[PDB]
Formats: structure tokens, C-alpha cells, sequence
């Protein structure tokens, strides 16, 4: 198996729009990951919030849809709880709280759009393993 | 192996599944059971094979597990390894169809979810089919092992833990 | 007015705040008015199990015991609603808080009695025509006492009721008639009874204090024996407030 | 109950145990020092000492 | 005769949908807009003599009662199974990840 | 466990019957039935073709 195009290739918007991201990309993806994210999202749970992982049917049954590149990075600039009622910016980090999240100061839109495709792909290639929990490290 | 090639070999014939299972001499049921595994029992575990799981009485007969599909389901057997296993019954493809499961708020294949049923063929419980989830589970747990058996734990006090042979 | 650092480690953590002997007075309730307890506190000060019958089937008595699960026993911060009733009676209706804790006392003999102390889902009423709290006003009520253990609660040998095995696995060829209560877990939920008796009320801070005597079973583990009989004797504090 | 000792102690009067009960029934005494395992206990030691006396 | 009835339980409704009487309340993140809100007040509002008595919760808004609407097909509603709502397990069973 | 009670035993004429006591001697003991004046009344008997006391 090779990280191909394909595999490197997903939801852009939730009109049907796909984009395929660099290796390059791809690599950024998991460094800024692992940079803002991985402290509560290792793997693709949520470890102070197990109920909500990253998985990708997850997201897209999130309010509004967030299994696309553009509501990921629209959550990475204005979080919202998983039926979208209520912006949590100020107790999950994001451009708009980068004040209090210190780590998305340095952020750009373009950080934001490698981290989405991190999230997308990565279940892509670890199946179950993303968002699985230690049951199937 | 053997057994299901000489039940085949009925039902080719014309049998029905009840005649081919009972045609399945007792003896050979027996073997095909993990209390006779020598490899199931314990340094200190003292003594005969019957004080643990018991004098064996009599074959209950072949259990078939069954959903409310009607799919038969195949409980996975305890490897040696194990002193306890867990019990899991899949299709004849190894899809897991349902099992007993340890937490159960997030459960999806309980037995009771998916109505699994169980049916003998031949032995004392020839022609009978249970539908009440903790019978059901109870011949489950025992079908792990294989072919179950009618102990007499009574007559030794038999303490119910498998002990090896004089091959062992 | 004292701090975290005055109290820490004293055991006076777990006592509730008293009133002092010149509290003798009344709290005026107004028909029109409604009114909570912003908090009911209950500090247990002996515990009684009654002993199980000889076969004589005399009264059984109820024998002291000995607390061995230090100062964790208090029932505080309780608060709910006090309805006034067209018969002038008040009824508190417990709403939330830490009502409950786990005790073991330990009878003469060794013996250890866990159970849930708790006053969850407390319905308590007075007497009628109660147009002031005074030291003659009375309590009298009924709670919920939910199985010492919850549904995922493992036995040693890996059983429970909504987790676990549900046989006895170091003995996997045993007759399992015989294993049948320990195999299968139960949940319980029974009713206890509780007397409150005021003995002391600020008539302006709303402030009432009293003793207080409850009736509960004790923790049967999740249905494996029977429960003991329980009677719980202690003090207690409330502070009403219109709401 | 096939007592043997018990009868013996508890005619002197030592009649309660540290854990709480009395042999008359009771229940929450404390008998001090001096229960049944407390005689138990002196005897022991008692014959500890003595070993080391016949020693000497 | 002695039954587990978490296990029983299992066998009913509650084994198939989300039973609004007694379902642990991550079980509403399996659709769509009906977590944390909704599934907040739905909790804190039971128990219900039928599926539709849900749409009855005071303060809904319209939208959300739409969405109730819509995910009906989902619930089920069972007698309250103490085993399963005390101890506030319904806020938190004990199961994360 | 618990003592069963005072047994009274009564014929069919309703005389009170008072059972013979065991011996310390006696490992086994027939069972006999006399009056208040230690009249014979009823037994269990050994041989029953000539019984005439017999319960029944
Ligand atoms: C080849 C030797 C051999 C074998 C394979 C068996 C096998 C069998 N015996 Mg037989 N047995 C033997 C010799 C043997 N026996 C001998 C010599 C006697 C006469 C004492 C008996 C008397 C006997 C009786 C009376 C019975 C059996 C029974 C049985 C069976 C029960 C086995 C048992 O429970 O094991 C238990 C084995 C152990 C618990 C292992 C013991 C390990 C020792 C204690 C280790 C010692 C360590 C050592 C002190 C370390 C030193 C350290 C130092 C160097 C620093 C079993 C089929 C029973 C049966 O069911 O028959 C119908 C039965 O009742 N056996
Ligand atoms: C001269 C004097 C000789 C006196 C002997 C001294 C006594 C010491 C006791 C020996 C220890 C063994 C006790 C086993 C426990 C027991 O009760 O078993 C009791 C068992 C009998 O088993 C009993 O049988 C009953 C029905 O018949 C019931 O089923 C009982 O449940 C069952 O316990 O006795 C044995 O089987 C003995 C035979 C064991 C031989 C097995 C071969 C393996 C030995 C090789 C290990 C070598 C290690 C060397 C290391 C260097
Ligand atoms: C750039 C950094 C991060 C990103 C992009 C990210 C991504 C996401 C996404 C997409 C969701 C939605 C889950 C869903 O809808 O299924 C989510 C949920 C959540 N994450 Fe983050 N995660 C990040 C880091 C963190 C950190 C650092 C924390 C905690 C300190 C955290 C805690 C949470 C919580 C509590 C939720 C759910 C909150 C709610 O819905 O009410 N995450 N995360
Ligand atoms: C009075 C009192 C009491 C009594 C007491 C008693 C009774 C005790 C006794 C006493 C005794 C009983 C003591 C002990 C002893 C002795 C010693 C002190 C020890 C010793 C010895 C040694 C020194 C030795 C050494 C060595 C050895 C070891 C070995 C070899 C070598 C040598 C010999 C060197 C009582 C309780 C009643 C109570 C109150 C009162
Ligand atoms: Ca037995
Ligand atoms: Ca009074
Ligand atoms: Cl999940």
C-alpha cells in the first residue's frame, strides 16, 4: 500500500467538491496536528470528551456537517457543540479564541486546511484504529 | 471434522437432520469435547477427570444456535490457552452475529437483541428449541466447550474445574 | 468565619453547623409564599443494626455498632422545594444534593454491615396548620434507597448486573442452579423512613436544628444475601428562605 | 460447642471478646484488655518468656 | 427465579433504539442535531408514556421540535429500569472510549 | 434452632398420654404411651400381627 492521490483525496464541501492534498500537505497535516490538537485528540478521540471522536460518519452527522474540508476549518475558526447550538470557542481552541489558546496565534488558513485533511485521511488509512480508543491500538 | 462428514454423509442419504444427529455415536461426541482436552488442567488440580467437570452422563445432543433471522450462528470455540473465554457466535462467513457481552450500554449483539435461538439435534435433547435468552446463553456458555455433556457432580463432588488425563 | 484551612483535616467537615441554646424561637410561614431549603444537613452520631432472630421470633433489638468508615458519613448541601399545603402542613420535597453515603458499621463479632445511608428522593411532611416553625414542628417521611452498589459494579470473580461475566467462570462445568444468586446480579430499590424532630429555630435567619432518626435496609449485594434492618440516629441543620 | 478453655475463662469472669460480643449476650461492651484473646495473648507471651527463662 | 434484567431489557426496545426512559445519553450522537441539547432535556424531562410525548418538553423551539419529529422513528420508550437510570449512569455509564 | 413446643398426646377418648421417657442408659428406646397412673394406652410395636395398642 502508498499514499496515493486517491487516498489523499477528499471532501472539499458538501456539494460533492473533493480536492486532493500533496504528500507534502498530508505531512504538515499530522505535524500541526500533533502541534495544536493530539493533546486531546491522539488517535482521533476526544479525551476530554470520549462521547465525540473524530471518525469521519461522526462528523458528518455533526451540526452543520464537518466530514468536509470546510467545516473543519470553520470549526477551527468558530467551534460549535455537535448539533451546532452553542459556540465553544471559548473552551476549545480556535482562531477566534487564539487569545486564550495561545498555539492558533501562528496559525494560517492554510495550517487550518492541512489539519482538516489530516483528520479526513487519517481514518482513511488506519480504518477502526481512528477515533477507536485503546481497543484498538 | 469427522462428525460433521458423517452427519453430511446422513443428511446426503436422505435424513433428516434429527436422524443424522442421533446416528452420531455417543463416544465420539465425547471426544469432541475440551474437557477431554489434556491440556485444560492444573499442577494441582488433583486427581480423575470426573472431579472436576463430573461422571459424564449422557450427550445433550448437537445445539444449533439460531438469530430471529433464522440465520444459523457458529459459537467460537475456547482454545486451549484459555482458562476462561468469552463467548461469540458469528455466520458461517465469521461475521459476528452476536454474543454475551461484558458491558452492555453500548451493547449490539446480545442475544436477546438479535432473539437467537437454540435447537438440538440428537442426545437426551433431541427435537427441543429453547427461546428464553438465559437458556439459550446457558447452552452458549456450554457449546464453547464443544459438545455438552449431562455431568453427575454430585457423586464426587465434582468442584467443576477441568483436570488432564493419565496422558497428561 | 472560618476558611478551608481552619477546617482541613479536623472532622469538622463533617459535622453539621448547630445553633446555640437561645434559639428557641419561631419561623413565621407565609401561606402566600414560597419557600425552599437552600440546605439540609444530616450528621449521623450512632448507628444500630437489628440482630437476625435467634428462631426464638421474639422482638429482634437493634445492637450498637462500630463505625470503622471514619468521618465520610454526613448527608449536606441537600436542597428542595417546601410546599405549603391547603392544610397549613409543609412538605419538603428533596431535589438534589450529596444525599447519600457509603457506611460500614461493624457489629460485635466482626461482622460488616455496609449500606447506603441516604435520604435520596426525601418526601417529608409536618404537621397541619403550621403557620410558624417552632421547636414543636415535626418531620415525618419517606426516601429511596437504590442498591449500595450501581449496575456496573464487578464481584471479585469479574460478575455484575450491567457489566461482568454472568456465570461463574473459574468453574466452568459446576451445575449453575446452585451458583444462580451470586451468578445473577440484582438490583434493589427499597423505601426507607425518616423523623426529623426540631429542637432549635432562629426565627430570623430562617436557620432550623433538631435530631433526626432513620429506617433503611442496609446493602444486600446486588441480591446475593438478605440486607440487615438499619436504624440511623444522628443531629441535623436546615436553613429555610423564601424562593 | 465443644468448649473446652472458655468455660474456664468465663468462669473467672472474662466473658466478652475485643470484637464486641459477650458470652452472656451482650453486645457493645467493651471488656477491656482482659477478653478471650487477651488471655490468649498473655499465655502466649507468657510462654514466650518462660522458653527464654528455661533457656537461661 | 432470578433474571438479569439489564439483559432482559436488551430483548425489549431498548435493545434496538434509543429508549428515552432509560438509553445512557451519548446514545444521541448517533443522529443528527440531537446532541448535547436536545438529548439534555429529553434526560432531564423523562420519563414518557410514549415516544411523542417527547414533542411536550416546555421551551422547545420550533426547530427542535422538528428535529424531534424527524428522529421519532428512532425512540422508543420502556418501563424505567432503575438499574440503568440511577446513579446518574444516564449522564455517565461509565463507558468512554 | 428453636424448641417445637410442649407435645400433648391424646387418644381418640381424649386421654392425655405421656410418653416413657429414654434412660441416660439406653441408646435405643422403645416408644410408650402410659395414663397419668402409668397405665399401658399405646406403643410402637415390634411385631404387629397381635398388636393391640398400636397409634392407629
Ligand atoms: C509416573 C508417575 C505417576 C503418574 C503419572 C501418576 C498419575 C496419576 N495418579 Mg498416581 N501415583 C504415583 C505415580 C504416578 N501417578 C505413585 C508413585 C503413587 C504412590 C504414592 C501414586 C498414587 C496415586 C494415587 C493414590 C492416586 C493416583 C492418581 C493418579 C492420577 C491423578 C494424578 C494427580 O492428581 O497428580 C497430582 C500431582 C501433583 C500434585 C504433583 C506433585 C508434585 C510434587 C509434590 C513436587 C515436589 C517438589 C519437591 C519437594 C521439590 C524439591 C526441591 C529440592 C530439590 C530443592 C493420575 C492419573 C489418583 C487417581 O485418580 O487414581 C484413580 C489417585 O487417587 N496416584
Ligand atoms: C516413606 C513415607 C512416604 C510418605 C510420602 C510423603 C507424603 C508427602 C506428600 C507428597 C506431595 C503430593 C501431594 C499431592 C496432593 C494430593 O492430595 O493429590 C491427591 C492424589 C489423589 O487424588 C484424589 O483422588 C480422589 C479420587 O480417587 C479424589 O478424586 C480427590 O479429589 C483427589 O484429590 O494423589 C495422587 O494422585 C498422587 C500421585 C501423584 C503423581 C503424579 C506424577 C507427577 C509427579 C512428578 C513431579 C516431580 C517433581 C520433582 C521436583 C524436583
Ligand atoms: C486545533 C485544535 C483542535 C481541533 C481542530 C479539534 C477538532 C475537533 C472537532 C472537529 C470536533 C467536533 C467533534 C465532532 O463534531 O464529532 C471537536 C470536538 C471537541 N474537542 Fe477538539 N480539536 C482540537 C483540539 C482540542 C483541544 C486542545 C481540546 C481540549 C483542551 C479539545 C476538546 C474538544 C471537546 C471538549 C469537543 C466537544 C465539545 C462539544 O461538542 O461540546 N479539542 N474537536
Ligand atoms: C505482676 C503484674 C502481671 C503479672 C506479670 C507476670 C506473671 C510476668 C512474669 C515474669 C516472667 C515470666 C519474665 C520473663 C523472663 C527471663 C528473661 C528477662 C529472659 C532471659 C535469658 C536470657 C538473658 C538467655 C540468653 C541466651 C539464651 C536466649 C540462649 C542461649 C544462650 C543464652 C542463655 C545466653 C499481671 C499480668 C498479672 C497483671 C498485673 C500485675
Ligand atoms: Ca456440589
Ligand atoms: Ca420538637
Ligand atoms: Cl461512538
Amino acid at each position: 500500500a502508498e499514499l496515493t492521490p486517491e487516498v489523499l483525496t477528499v471532501p472539499l464541501n458538501s456539494e460533492g467538491k473533493t480536492i486532493t492534498l500533496t504528500e507534502k500537505q498530508y505531512l504538515e497535516g499530522k505535524r500541526l496536528f500533533q502541534y495544536a490538537c493530539a493533546s486531546c485528540h491522539v488517535g482521533g478521540i476526544t479525551k476530554t470528551n470520549p462521547s465525540l471522536d473524530l471518525r469521519t460518519e461522526t462528523l458528518a452527522l455533526a451540526t452543520p456537517p464537518r466530514d468536509n474540508i470546510e467545516g473543519l476549518v470553520d470549526y477551527m475558526k468558530n467551534p460549535t457543540t455537535y448539533d451546532g447550538e452553542q459556540e465553544i470557542a471559548e473552551v476549545h481552541p480556535s482562531l477566534r479564541s487564539a487569545d486564550i489558546f495561545p498555539k492558533m496565534r501562528n496559525l494560517t488558513e492554510k495550517d487550518l486546511v492541512a489539519i482538516a485533511g489530516h483528520i479526513l485521511v487519517e481514518p482513511k488509512i488506519l480504518g477502526d484504529k481512528w477515533g477507536g480508543g485503546k481497543v484498538y491500538y | 471434522q469427522e462428525i460433521n462428514r458423517r452427519v453430511q454423509a446422513s443428511l446426503a442419504s436422505g435424513a433428516t437432520l434429527e436422524e443424522a444427529w442421533s446416528a452420531i455415536p455417543e463416544k465420539l461426541a465425547f471426544y469432541d469435547y475440551i474437557g477431554n482436552n489434556p491440556a485444560k488442567g492444573g499442577l494441582f488440580r488433583t486427581g480423575p477427570m470426573n472431579k472436576g467437570d463430573g461422571i459424564a452422563q449422557a450427550w445433550k445432543g448437537h445445539a444449533v444456535f439460531r438469530n430471529k433471522e433464522g440465520e444459523e450462528l457458529f459459537v467460537r470455540r475456547m482454545p486451549a490457552f484459555f482458562e476462561s473465554f468469552p463467548v461469540i457466535l458469528t455466520d458461517k462467513n465469521g461475521v459476528v452475529k452476536a454474543d454475551i457481552p461484558f458491558r452492555r450500554a453500548e451493547s449490539k449483539y446480545s442475544f436477546e437483541q438479535q432473539g437467537v435461538t437454540v435447537s438440538f439435534y440428537g442426545g437426551e435433547l433431541n427435537g427441543q428449541t429453547f427461546t428464553d435468552p438465559p437458556t439459550v446463553k446457558s447452552y452458549a456458555r456450554k457449546a464453547i466447550f464443544g459438545e455438552i455433556f449431562e455431568f453427575d457432580t454430585e457423586t464426587l463432588n465434582s468442584d467443576g474445574i477441568f483436570r488432564t488425563s493419565p496422558r497428561g | 468565619t472560618l476558611t478551608y484551612d481552619d477546617i482541613v483535616g479536623t472532622g469538622l467537615a463533617n459535622k453539621c453547623p448547630t445553633l446555640d441554646d437561645t434559639a428557641r424561637g419561631a419561623y413565621p410561614i407565609d401561606s402566600s409564599q414560597t419557600y425552599r431549603i437552600a440546605r439540609l444537613c444530616l450528621q449521623p452520631t450512632t448507628f444500630l443494626v437489628k440482630e437476625e432472630p435467634k428462631n426464638k421470633r421474639q422482638e429482634a433489638e437493634f445492637v450498637p455498632t462500630k463505625l470503622v468508615t471514619r468521618e465520610t458519613t454526613s448527608l449536606d448541601q441537600i436542597q428542595g422545594e417546601l410546599k405549603v399545603n391547603s392544610d397549613g402542613s409543609l412538605t419538603f420535597v428533596e431535589e438534589d444534593g450529596i444525599d447519600f453515603q457509603p457506611v460500614t458499621v461493624q457489629m460485635a463479632g466482626g461482622e460488616r454491615i455496609p449500606l447506603l445511608f441516604t435520604v435520596k428522593n426525601l418526601v417529608a411532611s409536618t404537621q397541619p396548620n403550621v403557620t410558624s416553625i417552632t421547636t414543636s414542628t415535626d418531620f415525618k417521611g419517606e426516601f429511596n434507597v437504590p442498591s449500595y452498589r450501581t449496575a456496573n459494579f464487578l464481584d471479585p470473580k469479574g460478575r455484575g448486573l450491567a457489566s461482568g461475566y454472568d456465570s461463574a467462570i473459574a468453574l466452568p462445568q459446576a451445575k449453575e442452579e446452585e451458583l444462580a444468586r451470586a451468578n445473577v446480579k440484582r438490583f434493589s430499590l427499597t423505601k426507607g423512613q425518616i423523623s426529623l424532630n426540631v429542637a432549635k429555630v432562629d426565627g430570623r435567619t430562617g436557620e432550623i436544628a433538631g435530631t433526626f432518626e432513620s429506617e433503611q435496609l442496609s446493602d444486600d449485594d446486588m441480591g446475593a444475601h438478605e440486607p440487615h434492618e438499619v436504624k440511623i440516629q444522628g443531629v441535623f441543620y436546615a436553613s429555610i428562605e423564601p424562593a | 460447642q465443644g468448649m473446652f478453655v472458655l468455660p474456664f475463662m468465663a468462669r473467672l469472669g472474662v466473658t466478652g471478646s475485643w470484637s464486641g460480643w459477650s458470652i452472656t449476650g451482650e453486645t457493645g461492651i467493651d471488656p477491656g484488655f482482659w477478653s478471650f484473646e487477651g488471655v490468649a495473648l498473655a499465655h502466649i507471651v507468657l510462654s514466650g518468656l518462660l522458653f527464654l527463662a528455661a533457656c537461661w | 427465579e432470578l433474571v438479569n434484567v439489564v439483559d432482559e431489557k436488551l430483548g425489549t426496545a431498548y435493545g434496538e433504539k434509543i429508549d428515552l426512559n432509560n438509553t445512557n445519553i451519548a446514545a444521541f450522537i448517533q443522529y443528527r442535531g440531537l446532541y448535547p441539547t436536545l438529548a439534555k432535556l429529553i434526560v432531564k424531562n423523562a420519563p414518557y408514556e410514549s415516544v411523542e410525548d417527547v414533542l411536550n418538553i416546555p421551551g422547545l423551539t420550533e426547530r427542535q421540535k422538528q428535529i424531534l419529529r424527524e428522529n421519532l422513528e428512532h425512540f422508543t420508550v420502556t418501563e424505567v429500569e432503575t438499574a440503568l437510570v440511577e446513579g446518574g449512569d444516564r449522564y455517565n455509564n461509565g463507558l468512554y472510549k
